[PDB]
DNA sequence: GCCTTGACCTTCCCCTTGCTGGAAGGTTTAACCTGTGTGCAGTCTGACGCGGCG
């Protein structure tokens, strides 16, 4: 209902199915700050699991 | 003291919100810090689970996923 | 706040004192303001703007 | 897209290479009109409503 | 003393940060120095390059000289263009007609033809020789230097020594890093001979017990000498004298170099004069300043002193040209170059003066007129005119929230229709399955769906088969099956999509 | 989107450049009527990727109908113009500059790694005292500052046999040269003698910040930047809105005039002139 | 003429007056203030003014 | 030469002049380093011959033939 | 429904006179003139660090 895009999308199209589900990914605002810090010099990322 | 101990943490993203981030960050990657995601904030800026409420019942499966890979 | 020449006293900022700071100051219409004042240990000082 | 492309091969029409920018009554809204006040550059042709 | 005094004031810089004091305060230490100044550092920078071009002369290796220039530019029979200009031209102390430049390049290929041969007239070094060296070099000294082309008969040294400085440096990475060496004992040996390895015996009389151990690079070693040995060959003359003209030019370069400095600090004062002159806010002080530096540069680098005035007025007109163009190139993140930028200068110089003798703004015609040239023009113009204006303005009476948010992501779907999308391929693949699997499928490709790019008639065809026009009727044929007003509802609503 | 943890460090230029697409050369932005990016300005599709869903600057490729081929015209890439997010630009410098935060922060925490004080630091960039990069000669020694009519009665004692200098690049070489590790254990054994509250305290948490250094892989050398790296577009814009008007991420500006001084600098390179013009030059890029 | 026209009508003293009313324009010119340029702030000031 | 002082020495402007150029209907002239055609009394009288041809009649073709004569 | 079969149309690029006008992009003039600033900013302030300084 803010941010991640794929999310809102797939479930409009969803419960428009009568479906109530979800499907996570991840903000974008986030990915924005990481960027953000990435131009002041900075070698953040992410650990795989 | 109260505001120095929210500071002074064991993580820094939290603690790089909401008073004097630069400090925290500065100190932080010099020192090749790395947040091990158990802090309720933590868990909601990537939008995750928190681990906690309902949430625990699958974040302690989660805790001993790390243990278990 | 008008032009013209004020004065006031301060309660003791070095309240280790408890004493007085008495300070007087001009303020025209145009131009540059001037402060004279007492400090604590019993000397003037004084300073523009 | 082709299926658009398709819908317009079966019936053929068409848009010009004009479209619209129709002002139109705001969402809710409903009333009478009163008055209408119509501004014209000095030099260009003052049209026929103008 | 100012560095006396920039002294206490460093000291004590109350935590200034500024570099206009940095700078302003650092330019204030030397004062003017010009009307003789400026000759004196005139004839000083022209006797500078007076002694290159005096020591450019007598060139046995440079053996492209200025009269194969000249024939080489006279090599298809015309020309009277500025490379001419450079060369000879004794002024009487311009454009060169032939016979007198096939004159002044005569007498020089006399002395040539005349000096050549006494090269060898028992040495190198030869009492008449070296009569017709200094002889060819004081023929030059009566005519004057050439233009940028010789540039490259300087760089047809460099390049050389620069290759043969580095074989030696080469020789010295082979010689001198892996084994022990002596550097009071390789000096004068090396300065001893120069031709042969000679100095190699000599050196290791001593038997130098490092010197015992002298394999299993030496075929590295005397293959990196046998590089400055053929290029020795290439020259063909062993190297002093082009070291003694080379760094009689080399000085004489650097003499017009430090000498046209001073006059950079002469008049550095004019340059931040007309700079704040014009800081009148197009863009910031400093940059400003700095282009009126390299005002100053250029003004300096080209100096006729003949003419007798005060060097500084010169240099200033150059230096508003200069920095007049780099207000306009820049200071704007849109590009406008200059002639439309001259035209709305020139059009406001008319706006104040309408704005007068009106006591009213103007309008496109009338101005037009007076300026005599057309309306839309003046209409892109007045669109163009205008700068933009600050994602993050504050819109709010008070920091209520910028302008941010009073803005659309214009650009990317609408939800709505892209589930509309979706339906509409599915009710139509839904029908291309209730028509000829042919029709069907060969319609998917003719149209390219179901797949990335769009095969047109004669190619379905000639994969299909050689057919045209019934390839057409094809067509019709499935728009008569598709027509049908039974399977239209299912796009009889996307009738309105 | 799953994930385990955040890693933070210093960035390397290697890195830098590893994420980057291709360098920028120029300030530009696009036309004034044909609103068009240029090549190296600021949103030249060629490194930032295209402008509108697979398609070129001209309109040769368009449609995703060749998915991983370029407009050489312009020299764009046929993708999707969804990585106006992402893809980051780089920069390379003349001279590098350092890093405000290590430093105009409270302690410093690269001057203070080095006991020294902030003043000379500033006294150093922004050009008013040199310093010995280090002892050749017995006379002098690291960390050693100099007035340059100081610095030069030095040299005219010397000459040649020592290395001073005044600029960030000294600095650059000097946080080079040291090693952690045995002012390390120095630190720790030289607590012992005056373990009182000062001398304990300094030693403390320099020894913590070399461990620091140690073992999070970091590095003194990348303190300051040989590089910078460039935002992309769409996080910066710059768009009109109804009334025919653009406005700018202020942004932009921020960037654009930095880059035309270094070209400027690579002007003046040409020539060797007067130093002190260069330094001028200096300073205004470190201020900006 | 771009100084006044500044002023009457970018400054923060000159309002989209208040056609509610008589009172409401009556009133809404006998204001007075101390914000404003030559003036105050409310975080800079307290309570006895 | 000057390449305004030849167009005005002819009556017609550079753009013309390299129109004919460009036709190959001349001697070539030269440029000089900065780029300015280097014309000449030879080209002085083959564009005068060139002029004139065509208010006579002769086209661009037949007129280029003429400088040919000229040349010859 | 497989084939042409001939013969007709519409569009789109490219070409043939004699130039013309426009846009963007370059380089030099000798009478001269030599250290800003320019309007800030009205001083918020308590807790807390730390630099110098005793
Ligand atoms: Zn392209």
């Amino acid at each position: 209902k803010s941010d991640d895009v794929n999310g809102r999308t797939k479930m409009y199209k969803n419960i428009v199915d009568g479906n109530h589900q979800m499907e996570p990914g991840m903000p974008e605002s986030f990915n924005v700050l990481l960027k953000e810090i990435r131009s002041l010099g900075i070698n953040i990322e992410l650990e795989d699991e | 003291g109260i505001t120095k101990a929210s500071l002074a943490t064991e993580s820094f993203i939290s603690a790089a919100s909401f008073q004097e981030t630069t400090r925290v960050l500065t100190e932080a990657a010099v020192a090749g810090k790395r947040d091990e995601l158990r802090g309720l904030k933590e868990n909601v800026i990537v939008g995750r689970l928190i681990p906690a409420g309902t949430g625990y019942a699958y974040h302690q499966d989660r805790m001993r996923r790390r243990a278990a890979g | 706040r008008s032009p013209g020449v004020f004065f006031d006293s301060d309660k003791g900022k070095t309240h280790s004192s408890g004493k007085v700071l008495y300070n007087a100051r001009i303020i025209p219409y145009r131009g540059s303001w001037l402060d004279f004042e007492f400090d604590p240990k019993d000397n003037l000082f004084v300073r523009i703007d | 897209t082709p299926e658009e492309k398709l819908l317009r091969a079966i019936f053929g029409e068409k848009a010009s290479d004009v479209k619209d920018s129709s002002l139109r009554v705001p969402n809710g809204v409903s009333g009478t009109v009163i008055d209408v006040q119509v501004f014209t550059r000095d030099g260009v042709e003052k049209d026929k409503r103008a | 003393a100012a560095a006396q005094v920039l002294s206490s004031v460093e000291s004590e810089i109350g935590r200034t940060t500024d570099p206009v004091r940095m700078y302003m305060r650092e330019m204030g230490t030397v004062e003017l120095l010009t009307r003789e100044g400026e000759i004196d550092i005139a004839k000083r920078i022209e006797d500078g390059i007076n002694q290159v071009q005096c020591s450019v002369a007598e060139y046995p290796e440079a053996i492209t000289y200025l009269l194969e220039q000249y024939d080489r530019v006279e090599a298809e029979e015309a020309r009277l263009s500025d490379l001419i200009t450079g060369f000879v031209d004794p002024n009487a102390e311009n454009s060169i007609d032939p016979e007198l430049a096939r004159e002044k390049f005569a007498e020089l290929r006399a002395q040539y033809v005349v000096t050549r041969d006494t090269i060898k007239a028992k040495g190198r070094s030869h009492a008449t020789a070296q009569e017709e060296i200094l002889k060819l070099s004081e023929v030059f000294k009566q005519f004057r230097l050439v233009p940028k082309q010789f540039d490259y008969l300087v760089n047809s040294m460099r390049v050389m020594m620069d290759r043969v400085r580095t074989q030696e440096r080469l020789i010295m990475k082979l010689c001198v890093e892996q084994c022990k060496m002596p550097k009071k004992n390789f000096i004068t040996l090396f300065t001893g001979n120069e031709t042969s390895d000679t100095w190699f015996n000599a050196a290791i009389a001593m038997n130098k017990p490092w010197s015992e151990k002298l394999h299993d690079v030496s075929e590295e070693v005397h293959r990196a000498l046998q590089k400055l040995q053929q290029i020795e060959e290439e020259t063909g003359l062993t190297i002093e004298q082009v070291k003694d003209i080379n760094r009689r030019m080399s000085i004489g370069e650097a003499k017009a170099r430090r000498a046209k400095k001073e006059m950079v600090e002469a008049n550095l004062r004019l340059v931040i004069s007309i700079a704040k002159k014009y800081t009148n806010r197009g863009l910031q002080f400093l940059d400003l300043i700095q282009e009126g530096n390299i005002g100053l540069m250029k003004a300096v680098d080209k100096f006729e002193y003949r003419r007798g005035y005060k060097f500084s007025t010169y240099a200033t007109w150059w230096i508003r040209q200069a920095i007049t163009r780099s207000i306009a190139d820049q200071a704007r993140t849109i590009r406008i170059p200059v002639h439309m930028i001259e035209t709305i200068n020139k059009l406001n110089r008319i706006s104040r003066q309408m704005l007068q003798e009106m006591g009213r703004e103007p309008t496109p015609e009338e101005l037009a007129e007076r300026m005599l040239m057309p309306e839309d023009k003046i209409r892109k113009v007045l669109k163009i005119a205008k700068e933009p204006i600050s994602m993050e303005t504050p819109i709010g009476d008070d920091e209520d929230s910028h302008l941010g948010d009073f803005i659309e992501d214009t650009t990317l779907e609408l939800p709505l229709d892209s589930a509309t999308t979706e339906s509409l391929r599915a009710a139509t693949h839904d029908v291309l399955a209730g028509l000829t699997a042919r029709e069907a499928k060969v319609l998917r490709m003719r149209f390219g769906i179901d797949m990335n790019t769009d095969y047109t008639l004669e190619e379905v065809g000639k994969q299909f088969d050689v057919t045209r026009e019934r390839i057409r009727q094809i067509e019709a044929k499935a728009l008569r099956k598709l027509r049908h007003p039974s399977r239209s509802e299912v796009l009889r609503s996307f009738l309105d999509d | 989107e799953e994930f385990d943890a955040i890693k933070i460090a210093l960035a390397s230029p290697d890195m830098i450049r590893s994420w980057s697409f291709g360098e920028v050369k120029k300030p530009e932005t696009i036309n004034y009527r044909t609103f068009k990016p240029e090549r190296d300005g600021l949103f030249c599709a060629r490194i930032f990727g295209p402008v509108k869903d697979y398609e070129c600057l001209c309109g040769k490729y368009k449609r995703l109908k060749h998915r991983g081929v370029i407009c050489e015209k312009c020299g764009v890439e046929v993708t999707q113009t969804k990585v106006r997010r992402e893809r980051m630009g780089h920069i390379e410098l003349a001279s590098p500059t350092a890093h405000i935060w290590f430093l105009k922060s409270l302690p410093s925490r690269i001057g203070l790694l080095l006991d020294m004080p902030l003043r000379d630091i500033e006294r150093v960039l922004y050009f008013e005292s040199y310093v010995v990069i280090e002892g050749g000669m017995t006379n002098l020694e690291r960390q050693q500052i100099l007035t340059e009519e100081q610095y030069l009665d030095a040299l005219e004692e010397f000459g040649d046999e020592f290395d001073a200098k005044m600029g960030a690049e000294a600095i650059q070489a000097l946080l080079k040269s040291m090693d952690l590790e045995q002012e390390c254990e120095q630190l720790r054994e030289e607590l012992n003698e005056t373990n009182s509250e000062t001398k304990r305290k300094k030693l403390t948490k320099r020894i913590k910040l070399l461990e620091a250094f140690v073992q999070s892989g970091n590095k003194p050398e990348w303190m300051i930047l040989t590089v910078l790296p460039v935002l992309p577009p769409d996080l910066r814009p710059l768009v009109p809105l109804d009334g025919g008007r653009f406005a700018t991420s202020d942004l932009n500006d921020l960037y654009r005039r930095v880059i035309n001084r270094n070209n400027r600098l690579k002007r003046l390179l040409d020539l060797a002139a007067p130093d002190i013009i260069v330094r001028n030059e200096k300073r205004m890029l470190q201020e900006a | 003429s771009a100084a006044v026209k500044e002023f009457f009508g970018s400054s923060q003293l000159s309002q989209f007056m208040d056609q509610n009313n008589p009172l409401s324009e009556i009133t809404h010119k006998r204001r007075i203030s101390a914000l404003g340029p030559g003036g105050l702030t409310r975080e800079r000031a307290g309570f006895e003014v | 030469m000057n390449i305004s002082d030849v167009a005005k020495i002819t009556g017609l402007t550079s753009k013309a002049i390299r129109f004919y150029e460009e036709k190959g209907l001349v001697t070539p002239p030269m440029r000089s380093e900065n780029g300015y055609r280097t014309y000449t009394q030879q080209h002085l009288n083959e564009l005068t011959l060139l002029r004139q041809a065509r208010q006579v009649g002769f086209n661009l073709e037949e007129s280029g033939e003429l400088v040919n004569l000229f040349n010859d």
